[PDB]
RNA sequence: GCGAAGGCCGGGGGCUAGAAGGCGAUCAGACACCACCGUAUUCCCGGCCGUAAACGGUGCCGCCCCGCGGCCGGCGCGCGCGUCCCGCCGGCCGCCCAGGGAAACCGGGAGGCUCCGGGCUCUGGGGGGAGUAUGGCCGCAAGGCUGAAACUUGAAGGCAUU
């Protein structure tokens, strides 16, 4: 299902962006 | 895998219907002569005469043991049933449907 | 809810024409549906009409000749001035010379001619051809 | 109103029809025995037989009227009503686009159409559409009316009402004309008709 | 070569029971032969048009197949416009074939008056509707001195049909020629069938004039 | 005449139907006419234009079909036109397959 | 009443004037090859032999399809006095 | 689009159905979707059904025939060949072929 | 306010199945499918979440609407009379004539609509970028809801034919 997977792939990111976010809040 | 053709069962049918007389039930050589005369049909070659001839022996036998090519000779009979009207009709000679239209056949 | 009582009517007439029934049935009576149905009898287009009072609504059946085209409403009903009915017979007719677009004014309920005559409009009511 | 007729009538059966009615025919039914077979009523199969032979009549050359069964059990009763009347016959399989087909080897431009089954016969009814054939057809009580002009309700099934019917039909054409005068017999037998 | 005529209307139309192509359309007569259009307009024949050549191609297994398709707009300024389709290997025998079915499919126009009458059909008699494949023309009439104000193929059907005033209104793939010549065709074929209220006074079916009746 | 009409700029459609018509006007059943080469394109394309019924095995296409091939030099180069016609009614010989029958008597 | 349309100083025109069909009275189109006349003969009082004279009508393909004819005929007949109006 | 109108499940009024499962494949299908036959047929082979019954000491004793229901789902039917692909035309018929056994 | 599943957070309970995790074959690799074991979970109770190919991919109320069949409930008519026959009303369905559509197909509508107007809400406007960035709110989180632009590109798509 390469929409769902690119949509965890794009979670992945989010998650990862929003906590280097937070590091440097 | 020796299926006789269109071509051969054309010409052979054809024959059948058109000297149902000349030809016999059980002999090929009777009907090779028949198929071979000038007159009956011009047979290029001796293979197609051969094999004509031959399907006409097994259809001969066929339309001798049944109407199985229309037969004249079988169609009088055919006309004979056309033209057959029952001296006794059988069917010349619910119930209330006459009296509902107002006319009482079998009245009462 | 049932909100323009004339076009459930109008719908009828015209689909009961194209299977040829002779007589529609239409369940509201109104003041504004028969004088439509009185303006297609001035014009021919509806051959009788006639009324059945149930104490309720009141119900119509109508008598068609056979020579009803098509006939609509035109919702809302748009204010139309005596300049403009040059306009709406051109995008709403077939052809200037025939067909029939019937308007309320405060004369009554008139065809488009009619009230060209008069040189005076009102608020579409709808069109018959 | 022919009395003589009916008698023949109730033993041919043209009385009784399929349990299924469609909407167009109910009128002509009269009533259901208890087990749902349907009783069409006689008098309306009279009106009916003179009704398609006043139309029947105005072909002027008899062999424009082009009938068509592939119902075997009716099969000699059209040929017997085309031999004692002069209508064209079309017998057995249609040999589909005889009417729409110049080259068609049964090629034929009929004025008019008998349809012995509106099922059974269904695809010269759509080919009559297509050349301006207007037709008559033999129907049953289930009978869809699509492309029929007038229809007649007989058993439209049994040999007996299949055959008494069209003898019924050519009696009364030509009756209407000179051959059989209206008040003596037909020397035809209606037996002749029905195949076996 | 001459004629023979393979159809019993065809038989008809040479013996001369039948005079003018409007009288088989009036009795619904179907046309199977293109000798009944020609003999109904003999002198200098009849305009016809080369509409579309086309090349479709059907895949085979060594590949695809290519066959010519024409449109052709046969019509004569009278009321009388035919359009009609042919495929073929050659485009030679495809412009025939077309052309042949043009000339058999020849319908009549109303044409028909504006507001103001003087005694010449201008324009067509009323808005006129025909729906082919995605696109629906609508065929308005218009003043006499506007002309016809149309898509550059869809103007020639309505010349080659006499109408020299239309106001036009054409809607889909237009750029599909082959569906917007129908749709003009298909709008001008049923101008007939709409009823007009002169048409209302009921008049004869009397089965003498009637030329499916007519047996020679 | 196929070859000069040809060379003489005569139309290949036209020029292959006069051809084609030739042999139905003498009434041959079946001619067919296969140019083939450079025919308006930089590839190689043939054009086979053919009017009625011609056999094409067999022995009996030997003494039954006329084939002849001339090869055209236009300003492109070689082109090779060809016409092969199939007549049953030549000399006294019958296509073998057709067994001929006549009448009731 | 002059069926079919007039210039301003007369001459109706409209070549083709279509037949309306009797049922519905809508005119029959040029290419309405499923619409057909039917004629129904007139009978004498004497054995109702033929007079030579016979009612005729139009019926559009449309309603044929539907099936309508057969009670329209019926119907037109009836009042025409041809059929047994019963 | 719509290969099938009923969309490959004889569920109507519905919304939801309860579910089964694919005998070999252990898949787990909705109920409407499911093959569903019922089989009846001999506990012991047919072939040694008159020799057990036979050999069988109880008088009168019938063989017992085992009654049971086989469901699977449509990618373990079409290899089992409990039905078949069928043409555009085909589909459209609902009798069982041939003439439950 | 309600909302499948999975998830969560406090309490239970715990067979089975079983994401993770471990193994055993396979294969070039297999760490995937197939086997074996097995935690979270599944089950309950109180909360949270707020999503599904949540589909019938078809908003809702209103009218007209062509016949033919089945099924469910209520009622009525008639007769041998039976859970019969025929309707009516509300559903659940199949087949379709017209009509419609680019078709597949809808036809109790996707009809009555280029001859276009019953009422009312929601959304869409070539393909990506991107459901991303950022801002708001909501959530315990997971995330939900709202939501770009710069820029790129001449195609993307539907349904049918071979």
């Amino acid at each position: 299902m390469r929409a769902k997977w690119a949509k965890k792939r794009m979670r992945k990111l989010k998650r990862k962006r929003r906590h280097m976010k937070a590091r440097s809040k | 895998g020796k299926v006789r053709t269109k071509t051969i069962k054309r010409a052979a049918r054809k024959i059948v219907e058109n000297n149902y007389e000349s030809l016999k039930p059980k002999d090929f050589q009777n009907n090779k002569a028949i198929c071979s005369k000038r007159n009956v049909a011009i047979i290029p070659s001796k293979r197609l005469r051969n094999k004509v001839a031959g399907y006409v022996t097994t259809l001969m036998n066929r339309v001798v043991k049944g109407p199985v090519i229309s037969l004249r000779l079988q169609e009088e009979e055919r006309e004979r049933r056309d033209n057959y009207a029952p001296k006794k009709s059988e069917f010349d000679v619910t119930q209330q449907m006459i009296d509902s239209i107002g006319f009482k056949c079998m009245s009462t | 809810v049932r909100i323009n009582v004339l076009r459930d009517a109008l719908k009828s007439i015209c689909n009961a024409q194209r299977i040829g029934k002779k007589q529609v049935i239409v369940r509201p009576s109104s003041k504004v549906i028969i004088e439509f149905l009185q303006l297609m009898q001035k014009n021919g287009y509806i051959s009788d009409f006639a009324v059945v009072d149930n104490h309720r609504s009141n119900r119509i059946v109508v008598n068609l000749i056979g020579r009803l085209n098509k006939a609509g409403v035109i919702s809302p009903r748009f204010d139309i001035p005596a300049n403009d009915i040059e306009k709406w017979v051109v995008n709403l007719l077939p052809s200037r010379l025939f067909g029939h677009i019937i308007l309320t004014t405060s004369q009554g309920i008139m065809d488009h001619i009619e009230a060209q005559h008069r040189q005076i409009g009102g608020k579409v009511i709808g069109y018959f051809y | 109103l022919k009395e003589a007729d009916v008698k023949k009538m109730l033993v041919a059966t043209t009385h009784l029809g399929v349990r299924n009615i469609d909407r167009r025919m109910q009128f002509y039914i009269f009533d259901r025995q208890k087990d749902g077979t349907f009783v069409f009523n006689l008098q309306k199969v009279w009106a009916k037989i003179v009704f398609a032979a006043r139309i029947l009549v105005t072909i002027d050359d008899p062999a424009e009227i082009a009938v068509v069964a592939n119902r075997p059990d009716a099969q000699r009763a059209i040929l017997k009503f085309c031999k004692y009347t002069h209508a064209t016959a079309f017998p057995g399989r249609f040999i589909p686009g005889n009417f729409t087909n110049r080259m068609n080897p049964n090629y034929c431009e009929p004025r008019l159409l008998l349809v012995n089954d509106p099922v059974v016969d269904r695809q010269a009814i759509l080919e009559a559409s297509y050349v301006n054939i207007p037709t008559i057809s033999l129907c049953n009580s289930d009978a869809n009316l699509k492309f029929i002009d007038v229809a007649i309700p007989c058993n439209n099934k049994t040999p007996m009402s299949i055959g008494l019917i069209y003898w019924l039909l050519a009696r009364e054409v030509l009756r209407l004309k000179g051959s059989i005068s209206r008040t003596e017999e037909w020397d035809v037998k209606p037996d002749l008709f029905v195949a076996l | 070569e001459e004629w023979h005529p393979s159809t019993k209307l065809g038989r008809l139309v040479k013996a001369g029971k039948i005079e003018s192509l409007y009288d088989i359309f009036k009795y619904s007569l179907p046309i199977k032969e293109t000798e009944i259009i020609d003999y109904f307009f003999p002198k200098s024949e009849l305009a016809e048009e080369v509409c579309n050549i086309m090349s479709v191609q059907k895949q085979t297994t060594a590949g695809q197949r290519t066959r010519f398709r024409a449109h052709v707009i046969v019509g004569n300024r009278d009321g009388f416009i035919g359009y009609g389709a042919g495929v073929s290997k050659e485009v030679a025998n495809a412009i025939k074939k077309a052309a042949k079915n043009a000339r058999l499919n020849i319908v009549p126009v109303r044409r028909g008056f504006w507001g103001g009458k003087l005694g010449d059909p201008h324009t067509v008699s009323s808005k006129l509707s025909g729906k082919c494949g995605s696109v629906r023309v609508r065929l308005i009439p218009a003043p006499r001195g506007a002309g016809i104000v149309a898509s550059p193929t869809v103007a020639k059907v309505l010349e080659f049909a006499g109408v020299s005033d239309v106001f036009t209104r054409q809607s889909g793939h237009s750029r599909t020629l082959m569906n917007s010549v129908g749709a003009v065709y298909n709008a001008l074929k049923s101008s007939y069938s709409i009823l007009t209220p002169d048409l209302w006074k009921k008049e004869q079916l009397d089965h003498v004039q009637d030329i499916r009746t007519m047996s020679l | 005449n196929l070859r000069a009409k040809l060379e003489e700029a005569m139309p290949i459609r036209r020029a292959a139907y006069s051809i084609i018509r030739t042999a139905m006007r003498a009434g041959a059943a079946g001619c067919e006419v296969i140019v083939a080469g450079k025919l308006r394109a930089q590839r190689a394309r043939a054009n086979k234009f053919k009017e009625g019924c011609l056999i094409s095995t067999g022995h009996p296409k030997r003494i039954f079909l006329a084939e002849a091939t001339r090869h055209i030099k236009m300003r492109q180069g070689v082109i090779g036109v060809k016409v092969r016609i199939y007549n049953p009614n030549i000399r006294g010989a019958v296509m073998p397959d057709k067994i001929e029958i006549g009448a009731f008597s | 009443d002059d069926i079919g349309m007039k210039n301003s100083s007369g001459v109706v025109v409209d070549a083709y004037i279509p037949r309306k069909c009797s049922a519905t009275n809508r005119l029959i189109g040029p290419k309405d090859h499923a619409a057909v006349q039917l004629s129904v003969a007139r009978v004498n009082d004497k054995g109702k032999m033929i007079e030579n004279n016979y009612v005729t009508f139009a019926f559009c393909g449309a309603i044929r399809s539907r099936g309508g004819v057969d009670s329209a005929f019926m119907l037109l007949a009836q009042e025409h006095g041809l059929m047994e109006r019963l | 689009p719509v290969k099938r109108r009923n969309n490959g499940r004889s569920k109507y009024n519905c919304g939801h159905t309860n579910i089964v499962r694919c005998q070999n494949c252990h898949r787990c299908v909705p109920k409407d979707k499911v093959i569903k036959r019922f089989t009846i047929r001999n506990i012991v082979d047919n072939t040694i059904a008159d020799d057990v019954l036979n050999a069988c000491v109880i008088q009168g004793f019938a063989i017992p025939k085992l009654y049971n229901k086989v469901q699977y789902c449509v990618s373990c039917s079409i290899h089992n060949h409990i039905v078949r692909v069928r043409s555009r035309e085909d589909r459209k018929i609902r009798t069982p072929p041939k003439r439950n056994s």
